[PDB]
C-alpha cells in the first residue's frame, strides 16, 4: 500500500519496511512514527487506524498519536 | 490481502480462504468464514454485503451481520 | 495503460509511452492528444490524477509532470526523488508523490516546486 | 489488472485476469451483462456509465446497467 491517504490536513504513509508516518500535509512535519513489521495493508476510519501485516495480525491505534488501541494475532 | 471497515466492523480477506469480523471496539472476532478459495483483494462492503474476490475466479457475498455465504458465482 | 480519470465529463487517458488525451465523456470525440516523449518512451506509470485545471501524471524517469486540461500542455514538470509509480495525490494546494525509493515529496500545484520531502524508510 | 470488485447503484463490476468484465445484481448475484471483450486493464464508473481502458489505450463508454456501447475510440 504505497499510495499516500490524507484526512484533515494529515498524511498517512507506509514505507516498505512497516514504517507507518503521519504528517502534517502543510509543512511536512512528522506528527507521528510507529515502527512495525510487515504491514501490508491500512485504512482510516473515524477515530482509529486498522492495519494488518502478512501473518494476519490486526492493530488498531488512534489517529492522533498512533498508540495502539487493541491488536489481534490469533487468528 | 487487505483490510476493510464498515457498521463496528473490520474485515480482512487471507490466502488461507478465510475472511475475518473483527470488533472495531477491540478487535474480538465477530466472526469467521471459510470462503471458496484465496482471499487476494480487499473486501467490498455494500448494502449489508461483504464481497470477496477469490484467485479462484469466484464472487461471493457475506451477510455483514453474521458471515453467512449469500451468493456465490463464477 | 495508466489508471484513467474523469472531470467535468471529460475523459483523461494516458498510457507508457508517453500518449496522454482528453475525450469528451458524451460522445468520445477527442479534445487533445500529446505526447510526452521523446522517439524515446517517457515511461507514465503514476497517474492518472485530475485536479485544479491540471492532470498530475508520474514518470519511470523519477518525473511528475502537470498538462493543462485546457490543451494538454505542459504546465510544469519537477525531478523528484525516484520513481513515480504511484498515483498523485492532491490536497490543499499540494500534490503528494510517494516514490519507489521510500520518498514522500509535497509539490505545489501552481509550479510544480518541491514544497518538502521527508524520508519515510528512515530509522526512527 | 485490478482484481477488486466495485459497487455502483446496486451493480457490482468485477475484471478477470483475463480482460473480462462482469456486471452482477449486487442484492441476488444474478448477472446483468458480461463482456469477454478485449484486454481491459482498468476502468473508472460515474452515473450511467462505465469507462473501459485497453492495454492499447482504446477507451470504451458503456452503460452500467445494459453494458451497452455508447462510443469507442482509439
Ligand atoms: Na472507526
Amino acid at each position: 500500500d504505497t499510495t499516500p491517504v490524507v484526512v484533515n490536513g494529515v498524511v498517512f504513509a507506509l514505507a516498505y519496511n512497516g514504517n507507518l508516518t503521519a504528517l502534517d500535509l502543510r509543512s511536512g512535519q512528522i506528527m507521528w512514527k510507529r515502527e512495525l513489521g510487515s504491514v501490508n495493508d491500512f485504512i482510516v476510519d473515524g477515530n482509529r487506524i486498522y492495519l494488518v501485516d502478512q501473518n494476519d495480525r490486526v492493530m488498531a491505534l488512534t489517529i492522533d498519536g498512533g498508540v495502539t488501541l487493541w491488536t489481534q494475532s490469533d487468528l | 490481502g487487505g483490510v476493510t471497515v464498515s457498521g463496528g466492523h473490520v474485515y480482512i480477506g487471507s490466502e488461507k480462504a478465510q475472511v475475518y469480523a473483527l470488533n472495531t471496539s477491540d478487535g474480538t472476532v465477530a466472526w469467521q468464514t471459510k470462503v471458496a478459495g484465496e482471499a487476494l483483494s480487499r473486501p467490498v462492503v455494500s448494502d449489508g454485503l461483504v464481497l470477496i474476490h477469490t484467485s479462484n475466479g469466484q464472487l461471493q457475498a457475506l451477510n455483514e451481520a453474521d458471515g453467512a455465504v449469500k451468493w456465490t458465482v463464477n | 495503460n495508466l489508471h484513467p480519470a474523469l472531470a467535468d465529463n471529460v475523459v483523461y487517458a494516458a498510457d507508457r509511452a508517453g500518449l496522454v488525451k482528453a475525450l469528451n465523456a458524451d460522445d468520445g470525440k477527442e479534445i487533445w492528444s500529446v505526447s510526452l516523449a521523446e522517439k524515446e518512451p517517457a515511461l507514465l506509470s503514476g497517474g492518472v490524477t485530475v485536479s485544479g485545471g491540471h492532470v498530475y501524471i508520474g514518470s519511470e524517469k523519477a518525473q511528475v509532470y502537470a498538462l493543462n486540461t485546457s490543451d494538454g500542455t505542459v504546465a510544469w514538470q519537477t525531478k523528484v526523488a525516484g520513481e513515480a509509480l504511484s498515483r498523485p495525490v492532491v490536497s490543499d494546494g499540494l500534490v503528494l508523490i510517494h516514490t519507489s525509493n521510500g520518498q514522500l515529496q509535497a509539490l505545489n500545484e501552481a509550479d510544480g516546486a518541491v514544497k518538502w520531502t521527508v524520508n519515510l524508510d528512515m530509522p526512527s
